[PDB]
C-alpha cells in the first residue's frame, strides 16, 4: 500500500495545483467576451478593423473599453463554403455582420441571403447579430448622381415609403434617407419574420471612417448580455 | 472536348453500377435474421469528469484504456485518469478555435489543431518538468478537420480544404498528399495494420487511401447529406459513416458496396461521432438531439440509449479493450458508460 | 485546362476504379460474422461483466 | 385547538420539507453553482434554520398556553427570533442588491461583483444581525425601557419606544426602501427595453412578476410591523390576532423559498430534469 | 451516387419564352429545400429563386420578379423555372442546386463557386 499510496499523493497534489490553474483561467475566461467578424468579400472589414486596432487561418485582435475585456475572431484563409466551421462561432457574444451598401454582382442579395442562413441556423438561433451598414457615404453620392441601382433592381422601392419613426440627420435629401431605411426594412423583415425572440438584430448605419464604431459595438454587447439576464430572472 | 469526357465519365460510372450491382445477389438483412437478437442494452455513467468551459469538440481514448486527452475550445487541453478521474496534464493552446485532438500509441505525443490550419504537437517527456510544443505542422489551405497517429514519427491529418497529408515530425514538411475530395474533409480513420485510412467529405462520398502509394483505392457513395464520422470496422475489412441525413450506413472494401444502412423514421438529426466495439457487433452513434444510441450492426436494431448528455454529443470513444465507453457534448462534461 | 484536366483525372480513376478484384458479399457477409461470434466472449459491453473485476463503479 | 395544531404542524413540515429540497437541489447541481446564487442558498438555509429553531417553541407555546421552560431560554429564543427576521431581511435585501448589480451593470458585474465581496457581504449583514439582536441583552439597554407591561408569568417581545423603533426601522424600513428602489429601476429599465423591442415593426408578464414578488412580501410582512408599533404605544389589542399576524410572517418565511424557484428558468429546468424522474 | 441534371433551354430571341426542367434522383427529393442559381458570362454565381419543401413559400429575385415562375412535384422528384419576356441581361448558364441538409430552412452554400449539390446546368443565350 505504501507504494500505491506514493502514487495516490503525487496524483492528488497535481490534481490539486491543475485545479488553482484552472480556477485562475476560469477568471480572465469569463471576464472576457467573445465576437465574431463576419461581411461580405469586399466589404469595408478591413477598416473597421484597423480603426479598432488603433497565411493564418483566422486572426484575432485585443480591445479594451471601460476596463471591459473584448476578444474579437476574424476568419481568414478558410475556403469559400461556411456550413461547417461557421458552428464553431456558437457561444460568442454577438455576430459582427457588414454588408456594403451598393467581378462585382448583386452584392446586397447575396448579403441578405447569407443574412438569412445564419440567422435560420439552429445552432445560431441562440446568437444574436450586430448588423453594420457600410459605404453609406458612397450610397448618398450614387443617389444623388441620378445614377441608380437599388431602384433597378429592387423593384419594390418605388412604392415603399419614408417610415414616421426616421430619424435622419440634418443636410440629407429625403431620397438617400429613404433608401437606407429601405435596406434597414429589407433587413428587419427577415430578422423578424420567425419571431423566435430568442435573439435580436441590432441595425447600425456607419461609415468605413467612423470613430463610435468601438461604442456601438460596446453598447450593443452590454445590451445582449443584460438582455440575457433578464430572460434569465424570468422577466422577459 | 468536355462533352465527351463528361458522357465517358457518365459511361464508366453506368459501367461501375451494372458492376456492383452483379455482385448483390443476396443482402445482409436477409441472411442476419438467423441470428440471435442481442436484446436491451442497460448502460449508465460510471464517471463524470468536470473541468472544462467551452463546449467540447474532440476526444481521444489511450492505448492502455487509462489516459484519455479532452480537446475543448476554451484553449485548454487536459488528460484524465478514467479510474480516478485526477487531471494528469493542463496544456494552455496558442488557439482557442480547436477541432481535433490525438493521443500518439505510445502515449508520449499529443497533437491538436483547428481553424488556425496548424497541427501542433505537444511532448510529454518533460525534461525540464514542463510540456511545450515539439514542432508545428504548417500548411494547410483549410481548417484542420481531423488528425491520427500512425506511429510517433508519422502522423495523418485532414483539413477543410479536400487535400489530406502525410506529416513527417522530425522534418516537418509534407511528405505525400491526396486530392481526391471535392467538399471539406470532416473526418478520417485509420485501419488496425495502418496500410489504409480512410476519410469522409463533404460531399456524400467516402474515399479509401493507401498511405504507403499515396493514392485512392475505392470510392463509397450512397450517403445524402455530409459525411460527419467514420470508423472502420474491428476486423479492418469494412467501415461505417454518419451523415447529416440522419442515416449510418456500412461499407465493405471486398464488396466495393452498402451492406446494411440504420435508420429510425422517429429521428431526423443528424450522425455527429460513431464507433464500434471490439468485435464491432455493438456500433454506437452519436446524434445531435442531445443523446446517443447503440445499435445492433448484424440485425439493425436499436439496443439502448444514451440519454446523460444536455447538450449536442460531439465526441464519441470507446476503450481499446472495450472495458468502456466515453463520450463529450458541448455542455463541457464527459460521461463515461459502461 | 483546369477544367479539361479535371475531367481527364476523373476519367483515369473512374478506369482505375473498374480494373480492381471484387469479392462476393455473400462471403463478407460471413466473414463478418465469423468475426463477431469469434470475437463475443471478450465484450464487456455486449455481456456485463460482474463488479469482481470491473474496473468502474 | 387540534385544527389549528394540525394546521401548523402540517405548515413546518412544509417549510422544513422546501428548504431541504432548494438547499440539496442547489449543492448537489453544479450548474446552479454561482456567485448570484450564494445570496440565494444562504437565505434558504437561513429560512431552514428558522423553521427548525423559531417556530417548534412558537407553536409548542401557543398550543399549551404556558411557557414549559427556562426564562433564560425564552429570552434566548425571543433573541434568537429577532436575529432570524432581522437576518432574513437582509439577505432578501442583497439579493435584491446583487440583482440590481447583475442587471444594470452586466459587463461591470464581475468586477465589481466578486465571490469575496459576496462572502464579505453575507459576513456582514449576518453579523450587524447578530449585534442588533444581541446587544441590547448584553448590555442590557432593556433595563432602560420602563413602558414593559409587568409580565404576567408568559413572557414577550419588549416594547420600549426606543428600541423597538430603532429595531424595526433598522431591520425592516430600510431594506424594504432599498429594495422597492432597486425593483423599480429594474421595472423601468423592463419597460424601456420592451418599448425599443416593440420599436421593431416586420408587457402584463413582467409587471405581474414584480407586483407578485413585492406584494406578497409587503402584505405578508408591514401588518406584523404596525402591529408592534400599535403595541410600542400601549394601546389595547386582542394578543390572539397578534399571534395571528406572527404566524402570518412565519408562514411568509415558509413560502419565500418556493417562490424563488419558479422565477428563475434555471432553477425550473434543474427541478423539471430532477423531480419527475423519481 | 446523387445526381442533378438540368434540362431544356437555348437560343431564343427576347420577348419568348422557356421551360427549364431539373431531375432529381438518388435522394429523397420532398425533404429538400431547391434554389435555381445562373451564372452569367464574365460573372460570378448568382441566386435566382428558390421554392419550399411543400412549395407553400416561393421567393424571386427583385430582377427577376413578377416574370419567372417556379414549381416542384415530388411524385415525378422535378423541378420547374418557367421564363418568359426575355432579356439581353438574361444570358447565362443555369444550374440546378439542393439545399445543403434536410428538414431545415437554412441553405449556406448553394452559391459559393464549388457547391457539389448541384448539377451540370444548361446554357441560356438570347440575341436579336
Ligand atoms: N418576529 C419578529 C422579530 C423581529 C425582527 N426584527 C424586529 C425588530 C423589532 C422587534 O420589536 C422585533 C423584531
Amino acid at each position: 500500500t505504501e507504494d500505491q499510496r506514493n502514487e495516490e499523493k503525487a496524483q492528488r497534489e497535481a490534481n490539486k495545483k491543475i485545479e488553482k490553474q484552472l480556477q485562475k483561467d476560469k477568471q480572465v475566461y469569463r471576464a472576457t467576451h467573445r465576437l465574431l467578424l463576419l461581411g461580405a468579400g469586399e466589404s469595408g472589414k478591413n477598416t473597421i478593423v484597423k480603426q479598432m486596432r488603433i497565411t493564418s487561418g483566422i486572426f484575432e485582435t485585443k480591445f479594451q473599453v471601460d476596463k471591459v475585456n473584448f476578444h474579437m475572431f476574424d476568419v481568414g484563409a478558410q475556403r469559400d463554403e461556411r456550413r461547417k466551421w461557421i458552428q464553431c462561432f456558437n457561444d460568442v457574444t454577438a455576430i459582427i455582420f457588414v454588408v456594403a451598401s451598393s467581378n462585382q454582382t448583386n452584392r446586397l442579395q447575396a448579403a441578405l441571403k447569407l443574412f438569412d442562413s445564419i440567422w435560420n441556423n439552429k445552432w445560431l438561433r441562440d446568437t444574436s447579430v450586430i448588423l453594420f451598414l457600410n459605404k453609406q457615404d458612397l450610397l448618398a453620392e450614387k443617389v444623388l448622381a441620378g445614377k441608380s441601382k437599388i431602384e433597378d433592381y429592387f423593384p419594390e422601392f418605388a412604392r415603399y415609403t419614408t417610415p414616421e419613426d426616421a430619424t435622419p440627420e440634418p443636410g440629407e435629401d429625403p431620397r438617400v434617407t429613404r433608401a437606407k431605411y429601405f435596406i434597414r426594412d429589407e433587413f428587419l423583415r427577415i430578422s423578424t419574420a420567425s419571431g423566435d425572440g430568442r435573439h435580436y438584430c441590432y441595425p447600425h448605419f456607419t461609415c468605413a471612417v467612423d470613430t463610435e464604431n468601438i461604442r456601438r459595438v460596446f453598447n450593443d454587447c452590454r445590451d445582449i448580455i443584460q438582455r440575457m439576464h433578464l430572460r434569465q430572472y424570468e422577466l422577459l | 472536348e468536355l462533352d465527351q469526357l463528361r458522357q465517358e465519365a457518365e459511361q464508366l460510372k453506368n459501367q461501375i453500377r451494372d458492376a456492383r450491382k452483379a455482385c448483390a445477389d443476396a443482402t445482409l438483412s436477409q441472411i442476419t435474421n438467423n441470428i440471435d437478437p442481442v436484446g436491451r442494452i442497460q448502460m449508465r455513467t460510471r464517471r463524470t469528469l468536470r473541468g472544462h468551459l467551452a463546449k467540447i469538440y474532440a476526444m481521444h481514448w489511450g492505448t492502455d484504456s487509462r489516459l484519455l486527452v479532452s480537446a475543448s475550445q476554451d484553449g485548454k487541453l487536459i488528460i484524465w485518469d478514467s479510474y480516478t478521474t485526477n487531471k494528469v496534464h493542463a496544456i494552455p493552446l496558442r488557439s482557442s478555435w480547436v477541432m481535433t485532438c490525438a493521443y500518439a500509441p505510445s502515449g508520449n505525443y499529443v497533437a491538436c489543431g483547428g481553424l488556425d490550419n496548424i497541427c501542433s504537437i505537444y511532448n510529454l517527456k518533460t525534461r525540464e518538468g514542463n510540456v511545450r510544443v515539439s514542432r508545428e505542422l504548417a500548411g494547410h489551405t483549410g481548417y484542420l478537420s481531423c488528425c491520427r497517429f500512425l506511429d510517433d514519427n508519422q502522423i495523418v491529418t485532414s483539413s477543410g480544404d479536400t487535400t489530406c497529408a502525410l506529416w513527417d515530425i522530425e522534418t516537418g514538411q509534407q511528405t505525400t498528399t491526396f486530392t481526391g475530395h471535392t467538399g471539406d474533409v470532416m473526418s478520417l480513420s485509420l485501419a488496425p495494420d495502418t496500410r489504409l485510412f480512410v476519410s469522409g467529405a463533404c460531399d456524400a462520398s467516402a474515399k479509401l487511401w493507401d498511405v504507403r502509394e499515396g493514392m485512392c483505392r475505392q470510392t463509397f457513395t450512397g450517403h445524402e447529406s455530409d459525411i460527419n464520422a467514420i470508423c472502420f470496422f474491428p476486423n479492418g475489412n469494412a467501415f461505417a459513416t454518419g451523415s447529416d441525413d440522419a442515416t449510418c450506413r456500412l461499407f465493405d472494401l471486398r464488396a466495393d458496396q452498402e451492406l446494411m444502412t440504420y435508420s429510425h423514421d422517429n429521428i431526423i438529426c443528424g450522425i455527429t461521432s460513431v464507433s464500434f466495439s471490439k468485435s464491432g457487433r455493438l456500433l454506437l452513434a452519436g446524434y445531435d438531439d442531445f443523446n446517443c444510441n447503440v445499435w445492433d450492426a448484424l440485425k439493425a436494431d436499436r439496443a439502448g440509449v444514451l440519454a446523460g448528455h444536455d447538450n449536442r454529443v460531439s465526441c464519441l470513444g470507446v476503450t481499446d479493450d472495450g472495458m468502456a465507453v466515453a463520450t463529450g457534448s458541448w455542455d463541457s462534461f464527459l460521461k463515461i458508460w459502461n | 485546362t483546369a477544367s479539361i484536366a479535371q475531367a481527364r483525372k476523373l476519367v483515369e480513376q473512374l478506369k482505375m476504379e473498374a480494373n480492381i478484384d471484387r469479392i462476393k458479399v455473400s462471403k463478407a457477409a460471413a466473414d463478418l460474422m465469423a468475426y463477431c461470434e469469434a470475437h463475443a466472449k471478450e465484450d464487456p459491453l455486449l455481456t456485463p461483466v460482474p463488479a469482481s473485476e470491473n474496473p468502474f463503479r | 385547538s387540534g385544527w389549528v395544531a394540525a394546521a401548523l404542524c402540517v405548515v413546518i413540515a412544509l417549510t422544513a420539507a422546501a428548504n431541504s429540497l432548494l438547499i440539496a437541489l442547489i449543492c448537489t447541481q453544479p450548474a446552479l453553482r454561482n456567485t448570484s446564487n450564494f445570496f440565494l442558498v444562504s437565505l434558504f438555509t437561513s429560512d431552514l434554520m428558522v423553521g427548525l429553531v423559531v417556530m417548534p417553541p412558537a407553536m409548542l407555546n401557543a398550543l399549551y398556553g404556558r411557557w414549559v421552560l427556562a426564562r433564560g431560554l425564552c429570552l434566548l429564543w425571543t433573541a434568537f427570533d429577532v436575529m432570524c427576521c432581522s437576518a432574513s431581511i437582509l439577505n432578501l435585501c442583497l439579493i435584491s442588491l446583487d440583482r440590481y448589480l447583475l442587471i444594470l451593470s452586466p459587463l461591470r458585474y464581475k468586477l465589481r461583483m466578486t465571490p469575496l465581496r459576496a462572502l464579505a457581504l453575507v459576513l456582514g449583514a449576518w453579523s450587524l444581525a447578530a449585534l442588533a439582536s444581541f446587544l441590547p441583552l448584553l448590555l442590557g439597554w432593556h433595563e432602560l425601557g420602563h413602558a414593559r407591561p409587568p409580565v404576567p408569568g408568559q413572557c414577550r417581545l419588549l416594547a420600549s419606544l426606543p428600541f423597538v423603533l430603532v429595531a424595526s426601522g433598522l431591520t425592516f424600513f430600510l431594506p424594504s426602501g432599498a429594495i422597492c428602489f432597486t425593483y423599480c429601476r429594474i421595472l423601468l429599465a423592463a419597460r424601456k427595453q420592451a418599448v425599443q423591442v416593440a420599436s421593431l415593426t416586420t408587457a402584463l408578464k413582467a409587471s405581474l412578476t414584480l407586483g407578485i414578488l413585492l406584494g406578497m412580501f409587503f402584505v405578508t410582512w408591514l401588518p406584523f410591523f404596525v402591529a408592534n408599533i400599535v403595541q410600542a404605544v400601549c394601546d389595547c389589542i386582542s394578543p390572539g390576532l397578534f399571534d395571528v399576524l406572527t404566524w402570518l410572517g412565519y408562514c411568509n418565511s415558509t413560502m419565500n423559498p418556493i417562490i424563488y424557484p419558479l422565477f428563475m428558468r434555471d432553477f425550473k429546468r434543474a427541478l423539471g430534469r430532477f423531480l419527475p424522474c423519481p | 451516387q446523387v445526381q442533378l441534371q438540368e434540362s431544356g433551354g437555348g437560343l431564343v430571341q427576347p420577348g419568348g419564352s422557356l421551360r427549364l426542367s431539373c431531375a432529381a434522383s438518388g435522394f429523397t427529393f420532398s425533404n429538400y429545400k431547391m434554389n435555381w442559381v445562373r451564372q452569367a458570362p464574365g460573372k460570378g454565381l448568382e441566386w435566382v429563386s428558390d421554392i419550399s419543401q411543400s412549395g407553400a413559400s416561393i421567393s424571386y429575385t427583385g430582377s427577376v420578379k413578377g416574370r419567372f415562375t417556379i414549381s416542384r412535384d415530388n411524385a415525378k422528384n422535378t423541378l420547374y423555372l418557367q421564363m418568359n419576356s426575355l432579356k439581353p441581361e438574361d444570358t447565362a448558364v443555369y444550374y440546378c442546386a439542393r439545399c445543403p441538409a434536410p428538414f431545415t430552412r437554412d441553405c449556406f452554400d448553394v452559391t459559393s463557386t464549388t457547391y457539389a449539390y448541384r448539377g451540370q446546368g444548361t446554357q441560356v443565350t438570347v440575341s436579336s
